[PDB]
């Protein structure tokens, strides 16, 4: 999953 | 002589940095007049299933806001969303603007990162967008809002606000105009960045950077036109050459032609224990330009 | 994630350079409260050897030329210190920050800020070598230049850019003391032998190792200094510290000694595969870039 | 051995 950072 | 990947100064853009928290998140933001701009994800309610970002912002409280630069608290006026960006009008005009515009970077194209955490710049170093449109990044949780510029002539030139990392780790960012580069969501979704090419224009003005500092012993006698070139790169890995008039510069004050750095260009593609300035394998992070500046100054 | 050779961000000195004139030269000055600090070379006359001594005696204060911008700035008195004149200007600098001065030791990185004409031009992280050269980028004006640290809001002076060797870059720290002894003069020295600087090595696999990073780990361990004996033969420098590792060898489960049986292995098939993208036996990163780089601490 |  992408990482929203 | 040397080459080194650098970053301009970061003054100008520091004073622009403020911490933008909404509840259980905390992110960056960038004052310039009396607008904050940041990631639109610092009101989402949760960053790990996916979000509605139009109904966080119908229930947005405005006072549950904390934006402060420094420990200057700024009050917030309205909220309105900017594609992937929130934009934040505040009681305060940042009277340290510097003189700015907006440009939307392309593929091959390099710019300075500030990388900024709880609103405070930590470090800065320079990036080149790939063709992917993913950065080649450092950045953990708290890095999101920090600003991608380049400085011509005084002007702050602001291109990039991070965003998210891909499950690869490729860093990715949007626009100021809130276009995430290369059309991946702000979602924690499964999206995979498309296969890259080294950016073949980038790759030569590093030889050629390589040359003016007196490596050569990779240099090609052979030579090849620029069209059986590109037939080759196509099926490994790297881009195709259009201006081979931007090298004019460099084979002038080099005596090498780009048919001779283009032939050892297909050799160096997977160097045989030795190295170019310090790399074992071709890097695309230099520009001409960048490589210009730091040879001769202009 | 991700691994960056990062500067300091460079606001807080970029309003401590000047541009310091005399005659045919021109480089950069650190403009701290009311003095001046620059390289000397900037009063002599030209080749051959230099007496700064003699270029002193016949100076003038009215030829120096020293601005801040388009602020010019008078000329009181100079002093020689070491490789460096302290000129003592007739203003304060309103924008110095609190400061200290500090000699670096080789493995120990510090942010360069390469000036032209008394102007902050890029900025960029650098590491001291065994042999007291960094690897820079800097042309003919560069000089005055200024490395730096920031620690808790003061700003660490390490670094005055004064010479290119091969291009190796040599600078002085801020009390006038040549990294490596060099001499700021136009002659034919030679630089030490360059070794890679191994505890960086270390650092910069583990960091490896947690950015998922595995393919190059061996198996086989050998001891410290065992390694120490075969690093000396084959460039790179002796390991003497490793209590730092400790942190590193608990969060991935891997020891210093199986770290070193790994270098000795990427050494015997160097360049076959990038780690992180970098040259395996990449020697740029401390264990304190790494950690503030990985966790925010 | 260039200085600057």
């Amino acid at each position: 999953n992408s990482m929203l950072q | 002589a040397g080459l080194r990947k650098m970053a301009q100064p970061s003054g100008v853009v520091e004073k622009c940095i403020v911490r933008v928290c909404y509840g259980n998140m905390a992110l960056n933001g960038l004052w310039l007049g009396d607008t904050v701009m940041c990631p639109r994800h610092v009101i989402a309610s949760s960053t790990t299933s996916t979000i509605d970002y139009d109904y966080a912002l119908s229930v947005l409280r405005l006072h549950n806001f904390s934006i402060s630069s420094g420990n200057v608290f700024l009050g917030v006026v309205g909220v309105t969303m900017r594609g992937a960006l929130l934009q934040i009008k505040v009681n305060q005009n940042n009277v340290h603007t510097p003189k700015y515009t907006y440009r939307t970077v392309r593929p091959g194209e390099s710019f300075n990162i500030l990388a900024c955490y709880d609103g405070a710049a930590a470090g800065v170093y320079g990036v080149n967008m790939r063709s992917n449109y993913t950065i080649r990044g450092s950045f953990i949780n708290g890095a999101a809002g920090s600003p991608g510029y380049n400085i011509n002539n005084g002007t702050v030139e602001f291109c990039y606000l991070h965003q998210l990392e891909l499950g690869s780790g490729c860093h990715v960012g949007s626009d100021l105009d809130g276009v995430m580069y290369g059309g991946y969501e702000d979602q924690p979704t499964l999206q995979v960045e498309g296969a890259s090419s080294l950016f073949t224009e980038n790759v030569l003005a590093f030889l050629y950077a390589a040359l003016i500092n007196g490596s050569t012993w990779w240099l090609s006698s052979s030579r090849i036109a620029v069209d059986r070139f590109n037939e080759w790169a196509v099926h490994n890995g790297m881009t195709t050459v259009v201006n081979t008039d931007c090298f004019s510069i460099f084979a002038a004050k080099t005596g090498v032609d780009v048919q001779r750095l283009l032939a050892s260009i297909q050799s160096l593609h997977k160097f045989g224990g030795k190295q170019i300035l310090g790399y074992t394998s071709l890097t695309d992070e230099f520009t001409t330009g960048e490589v210009i500046r730091q040879m001769y100054g202009v």
